[PDB]
C-alpha cells in the first residue's frame, strides 16, 4: 500500500507532471468518472469510468462518493475513493490534482494522504520558483497561497521551500520517500 | 507507372499529415513521432493487379518514449487529425485552468494507442 498525495502551492503543477513522468513505476493517477460519452480513441476502466448516468451521478456526489467533482464543458467529472484506493494497492503514489478540501475527505476515508505544501517565502520568491509566470501572474499566486496556508496548514505532512523548482521538486521527492 | 504517380501523390499527403500531428501532440504535451513508412494491405493483394504494379501504399509508424511503436493505417491518421485539431481548439479556447480543465487535458490522448 503506496499513500497518496496531494501537492499544494506554487508549481504544484509542474512537480505533479515531473513526478509521473520522471518516476512513473513508482507514481500514478488514478481513473476519475464522467458522464461524458468515450471516444473513439479511449477505453473504459483506463482513461476514465464512463458513467450511462449523469442523475445517478449527481447523486453520488451530493452523497459524498467522490473526494472531488466538478463540470467542465458540459460534463461532470469526479474522483472516487475507490479509484484512489485502487491505485494505491498497485504500490504506486497516487498523484493527485485535487483542492485542499479533497484531503480532509481523504484523511476521513483512511487514505492517509500525504499532503505537501509548497510555501514562497515573498513575492519575488514565485518569481523565483516559477520563472515562467507574469510579474501580474505570479503576484496573484503570493495571494492564493498565502490564504491557503492561513486555512490548511493543520492539513499539510509537510512544507516545502526553495529558490529554485529544483530545490523544491528536490524536496518534494525527499519528503515523499521519508514519510513511507 | 499510375500506380507510381499515385503511391508518390500519397506518400506527400503523409509526409506533411505526419508533420501536423507531431505539432499538436508537442503542443499538449503528449510528444509522439510520427514517420511515414510503407504498408501491404491485403487490398492490394486481393485487387489482382498487373504485374509491375507498386503493391505500397503509405502507413505511419507512431512512437511514444517509454511505451513502445505501433502502424497507423494512413486513413486512420487522417481521421485522428480530426480529433487532434478539435483537442488542440479546446486547448487554446479554454480560459478554465482548475483541477477538472487540466486533469481533461492530461487524459485526453487521441495521439497514441494504450492497447491493453
Amino acid at each position: 500500500y503506496a499513500r497518496p498525495i496531494i501537492i499544494l502551492g506554487p508549481t504544484k503543477d509542474r512537480a505533479n507532471d515531473d513526478l509521473l513522468s520522471e518516476f512513473p513505476d513508482k507514481f500514478g493517477s488514478c481513473v476519475p468518472h464522467t458522464t461524458r460519452p468515450k471516444r473513439e480513441y479511449e477505453i473504459d476502466g483506463r482513461d476514465y469510468h464512463f458513467v450511462s448516468s449523469r442523475e445517478k451521478m449527481e447523486k453520488d456526489i451530493q452523497a459524498h462518493k467522490f473526494i472531488e467533482a466538478g463540470q467542465y464543458n458540459s460534463h461532470l467529472y469526479g474522483t472516487s475513493v475507490q479509484s484512489v484506493r485502487e491505485v494505491a494497492e498497485q504500490g504506486k503514489h497516487c498523484i493527485l490534482d485535487v483542492s485542499a478540501n479533497a484531503v480532509r475527505r481523504l484523511q476521513a476515508a483512511h487514505l492517509h494522504p500525504i499532503a505537501i505544501f509548497i510555501r514562497p517565502r515573498s513575492l519575488e520568491n514565485v518569481l523565483e520558483i516559477n520563472k515562467r509566470i507574469t510579474e501580474e501572474q505570479a503576484r496573484k499566486a503570493f495571494d492564493r497561497a498565502t490564504k491557503l496556508e492561513q486555512e490548511f496548514t493543520e492539513c499539510f505532512s509537510a512544507i516545502v521551500e526553495g529558490d529554485s523548482f529544483e530545490e523544491i521538486y528536490h524536496k518534494v521527492k525527499r519528503v515523499i520517500e521519508d514519510l513511507s | 507507372n499510375n500506380s507510381l504517380m499515385r503511391l508518390r501523390e500519397q506518400i506527400v499527403k503523409a509526409n506533411l499529415l505526419v508533420r501536423e500531428a507531431s505539432y499538436i501532440a508537442e503542443e499538449l504535451d503528449k510528444r509522439t513521432e510520427y514517420k511515414v513508412t510503407l504498408q501491404i494491405p491485403t487490398s492490394s493483394l486481393d485487387a489482382n493487379r498487373k504485374r509491375g504494379s507498386l503493391l505500397s501504399e503509405p502507413a505511419i509508424q507512431v512512437r511514444r518514449k517509454g511505451k513502445g511503436k505501433q502502424i497507423w493505417s494512413l486513413e486512420k491518421l487522417e481521421n485522428r487529425l480530426l480529433d487532434m485539431r478539435d483537442l488542440y481548439q479546446e486547448w487554446k479556447e479554454c480560459e478554465e485552468d482548475s483541477p477538472v480543465s487540466r486533469s481533461y487535458f492530461k487524459r485526453a490522448d487521441p495521439f497514441y494507442d494504450e492497447q491493453e
